């Protein structure tokens, strides 16, 4: 009944950024997880409420898969019950996930001598995320008691900074691509 | 205008608790990263917290499970309560705000917290007068030394402000006892020294205490 | 855990001099540092973040450069409003770590300093306690060394230094070193030196007392 | 990494009694958890699984019950094979499992106090340039008890090295020992050595001191 | 279910070594295998993984240095250990695991070998006298044992009277010393007349370095 595009979801051209991190619906198809065991080497692979060697015992709905770019230090905040930028203002995951994260490095796909401005991440925001939101608006910030009325200049702050990755920096600091599985009550082989 | 005032220092025991205020005009404290940080004398800057715009606080590690960061939006103040404190966290503190990569811009004027054994008294104060092995040149010294007091500060002056030239005011030094010392000295020609008027004004504040003390030559 | 150090801790320039700070870690910060000033008993001020941007205020004459573990902070026509202590900061997830610190100062030509030796008086005598101070006047450069000698016997504890600042009219410093005994040891004690080494002194300077004076 | 910790460290039951030990883990954990027991000297042995579920094969006396970040395992009825080790075990995060440090169960007992005796270093180590005073302690329940070494009426650390069999099975007390390795120099330099004991069985802590020369 | 491991043993620090594990009374390609090592002193840790589909999972003080593999034609389990660390000594069990509806678990363990790492030097123990005096002496009862130390690897038996008298005998564990050396002692309560008229000779012995040591211990008149 089909293989649903695994493969597609971890070697497309170019992945999305923090802050608008692309969502693909997967069902209807015989998963076979082979591919994510073939190819190890995974900076991070951590599934919470599921074994990873039973992946192909069991069987879901539906399952989601959630694409984005970060930088190193920060993968470990895709975790439940973790706080910090990411966590709050970018992406959360619930307390009771039962999903899998995936991440590597990929410095040479997207670092670039002179910085890469593609890769955006949110840095102002009034208000924790609810878990599995996005938050794509580019309106002004206000960090004082005067309105900003959509210009920029002293307390009035656009809230998206980008990573400029660059290959001189340091290992925490080079971009890492992640990958998170999350399944719900697809079967495997 | 924008800006931020703090309060909330003194004196407290080895083991007290304390809370420090820091209001803010023109910068919403909910609407922004809020931070204390701390400097000990002549020892460098050193970040204590930091609170986000969202209820998120982080703590340095040599202070965690002590202090505590809270906001009061009808007030517009940033709060710091300090338990259970130890002699190594006198400093002067200072809340700014933060903006990550464009780091902090606005800072406070500062308070002191100063931790000890208390035990606050008045100073002894005693005449260095100049003799024939304080001559050199036409020019002899002389001054005040001032001794185990508690705390700071303390005003030394030279006949009621009259005198400005060539006095030197050393900065106060711990002393084992916890007591603070320090030393008022001032050159005169070697010809007025028979002559001249020296008296010093020592002024402590905290234990109110003024002594205005003549100098004289040693015979 | 990364940490940032400053090459030179203590620096002196002339008005109009070209100077130049370095600021380095240990792994890796990226374009994110930020270089602060503070004068002595006041805030510190934001001078540069990024690592190349000038905040709104701050004379053009200050610029900064840097990326990866090395950053430079470069101050091209000194003014006489420049001399203070200099940080570099960074973020690094969550964390804040300053630098140590460094200072400024104004440069003179070397000049001798003049010693003077107090002894006890009778009040302290006494009171129960004998101090016998020592004072250094009008030298430069800081770096100066003091040593009391009990009986013509080196001493090596209970001696304190107290340093002031850059004087605004010379700019020359002053020292006070002081030796705290009791009534016995004192006594027990004739001849008292403070010797006195400094680079302005061909050799060292060296005044003394006897007790039966 | 998650951390789990438990209490008590030590608990002492007779026969026949309920025995509750709980266990927290630092994140919500759901009902990821199990409880495991090892005897000495053998294989650890599972015993609960899913933080409710009994494994087959095992006592139905054994429980387990909580929640989020509180769990507790429950013994109805102690026997005396239930003298074990437990630890409970999270099953959120994987592949890094993590266990706890552990809970003893012990048996009840009258209080007993323990014979304090002393021992200086024999000449014949000495001749072999290293000294060890040993301290005994015999026959004290239950384990919690303080040995404080003191050289001429002053304290030491770093040197002094401690050990304690199990419990017996005939009078169900315990013995233990400290040994304090110096060298013959730092021996013949003090004339003052001192082994002091506190434990709950003693009115008043005892110290037991000894001279260079007196035997 | 039956589960047997092999291969412990004695390794110079920067060795590597095999382990194997054997299983019995059960299908083996259709379950997951473990290992897992225990400390005296930080309790269970988990060192490796492996599965069905030829996937091999490590921690982080374990990536690169250990590697796991699996034998289904001779039920066979092996981990080698390459750059050992001297805090790697442990004892280790081989445990098959299990999963009721999503709950993982493991519910057979092996017995477990012993591992310890070390600059070894097969080395004699050395034993000495705490006899007995007044101080020593309480209720008509003397203590009175034999000591021995620096001594490795293990163990060392000691028996008092050639195994001729339990009656309080009490031994201790080893502990082991700042030098990577051992070392126990062995006390036995005696009654006061019996202070240098009974004969009392510990029987301390050696396996691996063939060493038997009869010394008598002998009460002081102070």
């Amino acid at each position: 009944t089909n293989l649903c595009p695994f493969d597609e979801v971890f070697n497309a051209t170019r992945f999305a950024s923090v802050y608008a991190w692309n969502r693909k619906r997967i069902s209807n198809c015989v998963a076979d997880y082979s591919v994510l065991y073939n190819f190890a080497p995974f900076f991070a692979f951590k599934c919470y409420g599921v074994s990873p060697t039973k992946l192909n015992d069991l069987c879901f709905t539906n399952v989601y898969a959630d694409s984005f770019v970060i930088r190193g230090n920060e993968v470990s905040q895709i975790a439940p019950g973790q706080t910090g930028n990411i966590a709050d203002y970018n992406y959360k995951l619930p307390d009771d996930f039962t999903g899998c994260v995936i991440a590597w490095n990929s410095n040479k796909l997207d670092s670039k001598v002179g910085g890469n401005y593609n890769y955006l991440y949110r840095l102002f925001r009034k208000s924790n995320l609810k878990p599995f939101e996005r938050d794509i608006s580019t309106e002004i910030y206000q960090a004082g008691n005067k309105p900003c009325n959509g210009v920029a200049g002293f307390n009035c702050y656009f809230p998206l900074r980008s990573y400029g990755f660059r290959p001189t920096y340091g290992v925490g600091h080079q971009p890492y691509r992640v990958v998170v599985l999350s399944f719900e009550l697809v079967c495997g082989p | 205008e924008v800006q931020l005032v703090e309060s909330g220092g003194g004196l407290i025991q080895p083991g007290g608790s304390l809370r420090l205020s820091c209001a803010a005009s023109g910068i919403i404290v909910s609407s922004n990263y809020m931070t204390w940080v701390r400097q000990a004398p002549g020892k460098g800057l050193e970040w204590v917290s930091v609170i986000y715009s969202g209820g998120s606080t982080f703590y340095a590690d040599s202070v965690k499970g002590r202090f505590t960061i809270s906001r009061d939006n009808s007030k517009n103040t940033l709060y710091l309560q300090m338990s259970s404190l130890r002699a190594e966290d006198t400093a002067v503190y200072y809340c700014a705000r933060d903006l990550g990569p464009y780091g902090m811009d606005v800072w406070g004027q500062g308070t002191t917290v100063t931790v000890s054994s208390a035990s606050t008294k008045g100073p002894s104060v005693f005449p260095l007068a100049p003799s024939s092995k304080s001559t050199s040149g036409g020019t002899a010294a002389l001054g005040c030394l001032v001794k185990d007091y508690f705390p700071e500060p303390v005003t030394v002056s030279w006949n009621s402000g009259a005198l400005t030239s060539g006095v030197h005011t050393f900065p106060a030094v711990l002393q084992s006892s916890g007591l603070y010392s320090l030393s008022s000295v001032v050159t005169v020609p070697s010809s007025s020294l028979g002559t001249q008027t020296y008296i010093c004004n020592v002024n402590h504040k905290p234990s109110n205490t003024k002594v205005d003390k003549r100098v004289e030559p040693k015979s | 855990d990364i940490q940032l150090t400053q090459s030179p801790s203590f620096l002196s320039a002339s008005v109009g001099d070209r100077v130049t700070i370095t600021c380095r870690a240990s792994q890796g910060i990226s374009s994110d540092l930020a270089w602060y000033q503070q004068k002595p008993g006041k805030a510190p001020n934001l001078l540069i973040y990024a690592a190349s941007t000038l905040q709104s205020g701050v004379p053009s004459r200050f610029s900064g450069s840097g990326s990866g573990t090395e950053f430079t902070l470069t101050i091209s026509s000194l003014q006489p409003e420049d001399f203070a202590t200099y940080y570099c900061q960074q973020l690094n997830s969550d964390l804040y770590t300053f630098g140590q610190g460094t200072k400024l100062e104004i440069k003179r030509t070397v000049a001798a300093p003049s010693v003077f030796i107090f002894p006890p008086s009778d009040e302290q005598l006494k009171s129960g306690t004998a101090s016998v101070v020592c004072l250094l006047n009008n030298f430069y450069p800081r770096e100066a060394k003091v040593q009391w000698k009990v009986d013509n016997a080196l001493q090596s504890g209970n001696s304190q230094e107290s340093v002031t600042e850059q004087d605004s009219k010379d700019s020359t410093y002053s020292l006070s070193s002081t030796l705290t005994l009791s009534k016995a040891d004192y006594e027990k004690h004739k001849v008292y030196a403070c010797e006195v080494t400094h680079q302005g002194l061909s050799s060292p300077v060296t005044k003394s007392f006897n007790r039966g004076e």
